[PDB]
Formats: C-alpha cells, structure tokens, sequence
C-alpha cells in the first residue's frame, strides 16, 4: 500500500462507426503543483492500440516498461509477429486487467486507472477500462477521474447506446473528445491546456496528434463579473 | 590410468576436459550454419536438411532474435541452442531493466559465454552440445560472434560452424581477403547463400531449405529481421548460378 506523488488527471475516450478516439492531457502534477508538463500520457502499443494511463505518473512509467516488453516478447520464435499472430488491444487489455488485479491483491497496488483503445484484426473497436482495484468495464464512451463526471455526459450525448456508434463519424466524434477537453480545462484544477488524441481507425489506422491545445475558450463575461453580490464597480 | 572422460569437470592428464571435447563432436555433426559481419551490421545464415516431403516449407525456422537488435544461430543439438537463447532472452531483459539501454553485444557474448563455462565446471550438468553465431548492432558498431561448448568465444570477422564448416571458413577467408574495404549488408546477404550451398556439398546426398536473417545500421536500422520474400529468392538466385 502506497500513496500517489506525481499523477496524471483525466483520460477521455469514445469509439466512433470506423474506430475509437482517446485523448489525455500532458500534466503530471505533484500535489497542487503543476510540476511537469511534457508528460505523455497515450501509450502506443503496436499499431492497433493505445493506452491511456491516469495517476501515479512512477507507476505509469512501470506499465510503459511492460507494455515495451510485451511486445519484445510477442516477437520471440514468433514468424507471424507482425501479421496474425501481433499483439490484440484485447491481449495488452487482459494482461494489464490480469496485473492490476494480482497487484490490488497483494495490498500493493499500481495507483492508475486505464483505458485501453484500439481496433480487433476483426475491424471490432475495443475499449475498456481497468484501474487499481482491478474493477473492469466497457462502454461506448469511457474517462477516468474528473472526465468520467464531466466529459461522460457530453459525449453520451453523441453516442448513447450501441446503435449510436455506427452512426458517428471521426469529425463528429473527435469534435466530442476535444470539446470535453476545453471543458475540463475549465473546471479541473489539475489539468493542462495542452494535450495528445489518438485515433484508431479500422481502414486509416493508428493517428497520434501530439502538442494539441485548447482553442475558442469563452472568458470576456468575465468582465461584467464584479463583486459577489452589492457591489458594483 | 583412465575415465577421465566419463565426468564432466574432470582434468584429464595432459589439462583437458574430455566431455567438453565430446560436446563438439556433437556440434560437428550438425548443420552448418554462419555469420558475416559487414560494413554497418551483420548476416545469419543455416542449412535446413529437408528429411521429407512432409516437412511444411519455410516453417521449421531456426535462426532466432534476442531482444530486438541480436541474432542467434547455432549448430548441433538444437533443443541445447534454444536453451541458451532462452537464458540470453533472461539475461537481456535483466541488463536492460536495470541499465535501460538495450545490451551491447559485447556484453551479451560474456553473459552467453559465463553461463555455458557455467557448465564445465560440475559432474552434475553436461557441457552444451552446440556453437552458436550471433552478433548485432550497437552503440558502437556491428559485432559477430561464435561461442563454443567450452564457453570459449571470440569477435569474428566471419564465422562458421557444422558439417561444412571447412567450405564455409574457405568461402570466407576469401572475402576477408578479397575486400579489406568491408562487404556491405545487401553483399553479405548474397555472399551468405553461396557459402551455404557450397558448404552443402558436404551433405549433398539430402535435399535442403536455406534461411538467412541480418541487422544492418542502414538497412533494418540496427534491427534484427529476417530476410523474405523478393530479397531471399535474389540470393537463392545468385547462390544456384554460382554453383555452376
């Protein structure tokens, strides 16, 4: 048993008719210090997966090292690494479910909360999410931390069951995860301006967008705003 | 008097371990296999003895990668080379965990080789039946290397091990000769199935399948793959137009 130092906040993500989009910010803060800001926090896995990771940053880092070597692993005595027998999002998912599991079992835990997006060799979208109790869920839209209470609501307003997701395309969509990021950047007091999205298209394949940053915010109200109240110069 | 041949760690008169010695004609007997290192990387090659129709082709490999950037051939009794690759996949992964930086051939021979001296040191193991090529490409340059069961190894120029072993080392002191300016990595890959079907002959009564694998600075950028497809029938080609 731990206790988180430096951590990553929120991971947004959604999957859309042709794959699935994620997104997580770049802070790793240490307390309310807004310690570092070139953390990326989008793991890529192969070229049909990507995992974000939110908490303890150490701990993420331990789970990059892993993931490298599964992959290193995979290739082994493997002819067929990098065609049918390459890694799933469903393979990395059950491996990394499997440790966070055993860890949270062993009154160790590795302080995170995961999601894991890709695209199944089948064209199936994959996404799901695991955290430090091993707890594991999928949904057509998923976020860990301050998004699962803020960016969950927008983007189910796209995609609000299974029927909607064929109907969602990548512009719709992509429009959804950064929107949700503008809206987080206004109510977390933990979060960055600046950002990395991730689509995993089933035809385009894996698009890794890194130094993005939150544009079009609303402040100029902010100017009428005077007192908290009576007063009013 | 004598059975100074029957344990392993025994020192026989005149300073020699017999069982070790036994070991190499065990490697001797197998197929021959090589290694040529060349201006930005280096080349595996091995002889695959085709027993039958029925062996699927292509499938049976036998070159194999440690980490991502060493390759590993051997020759003799194969199950012993996958036994050694097993423990320099260990003994990388370990290197890397804690040093981060992936392991330097160098470094990666001496591990190989403490652990194969490993067993001649107690009656209780037996010595390895195989020698095993393997090189890469790190932070300074190119490196091939052949191990014997003693846990005897040195940094080659060319190497080769198995049934023609002969032909093999006399196809690569010419090149050695013939180019002091170095063999380049797309060269080395053609140089390699010639050397392999001459040094057939030695075993030219079974029918074989040829497989090459190289890591080249410039051409897999320092990677370890292995050579398919258009590339691989380019050399077959050069190979069974310079047997005649």
């Amino acid at each position: 048993t731990q206790q988180p130092i430096v951590t990553g906040t929120s991971v947004i993500s959604m999957k859309y008719d042709n794959g699935v989009i994620i997104a997580a910010d770049n802070l790793g803060s240490y307390g309310s210090l807004l310690r570092f800001n070139g953390v990326e926090r989008l793991i890529p896995v192969g070229d049909n997966t990507v995992v974000g990771i939110s908490g303890d940053i150490s701990d993420m880092q331990h789970i990059e090292r892993l993931l490298k070597d599964l992959v290193t692993e995979n290739a082994y005595d493997n002819p067929l690494a990098d065609a049918e027998e390459a890694l799933e999002p469903s393979y990395i998912f059950e491996y990394l479910a499997t440790v966070m599991y055993q860890r949270r079992s062993k009154m160790n835990p590795l302080w995170n909360a995961i999601i894991v997006a890709g695209v199944q060799s089948n064209g199936d979208q994959f996404l799901r999410y695991v955290n430090l109790l091993g707890v594991t869920y999928s949904s057509p839209t998923l976020a860990t931390g301050f998004g699962a209470h803020m960016a969950n609501p927008l983007l189910r307003k796209v995609v609000d069951r299974e029927s909607d997701i064929p109907k969602t395309t990548v512009q719709v969509a992509e429009e959804a995860i950064v929107n949700a990021m503008r809206v987080l950047y206004y109510r977390d007091a933990r979060s960055s301006r600046n950002f990395s999205l991730a689509i995993i298209d089933k035809n385009t394949g894996l698009t890794f967008k890194k130094n993005l940053q939150v544009e079009n915010m609303k402040w100029d109200f902010a100017k009428d705003i005077k007192g908290y109240g009576t007063q009013k110069i | 008097g004598t059975g100074y041949d029957l344990s392993n760690s025994v020192f026989s008169p005149d300073g020699r371990n017999f069982q070790v010695e036994y070991a190499v004609k065990a490697v001797e007997n197998g197929t021959t296999s090589i290694g040529i290192k060349c201006n930005d990387g280096v080349v595996f090659a091995v002889e695959k003895l085709i027993t039958s129709k029925l062996l699927v082709p292509q499938k049976n490999v036998k070159i194999q990668v440690v980490d991502r950037h060493i390759g590993c051939v051997y020759s003799g009794l194969i199950p012993d080379g996958r036994h050694l690759v097993n423990r320099g996949r260990e003994e990388a992964a370990s290197f890397k965990k804690l040093y981060k930086t992936p392991i330097p051939i160098p470094a990666f021979a001496d591990r190989l080789g403490q652990y194969v001296q490993a067993h001649t040191l107690y009656n209780s193991v037996r010595p390895f039946g195989v020698s095993t090529i393997f090189g890469g490409v790190d932070k300074n340059g190119a490196h091939l290397y052949m191990l014997e069961p003693s846990g005897s190894y040195w940094g080659y120029k060319g190497a080769a091990t198995g049934k023609g072993r002969q032909s093999a080392k006399a196809e690569l002191e010419k090149l050695v000769d013939h180019h002091p300016e170095g063999l380049s990595a797309r060269e080395a890959v053609k140089q390699a199935a010639k050397i392999i079907y001459l040094a057939h002959e030695d075993n030219k009564e079974k029918d074989f399948e040829l497989e090459i694998s190289w890591c080249s600075l410039s051409e897999t950028n320092g990677l370890h793959k292995f050579v398919k497809g258009d590339l691989l029938q380019e050399a077959i080609d050069f190979a069974q137009k310079e047997i005649n």
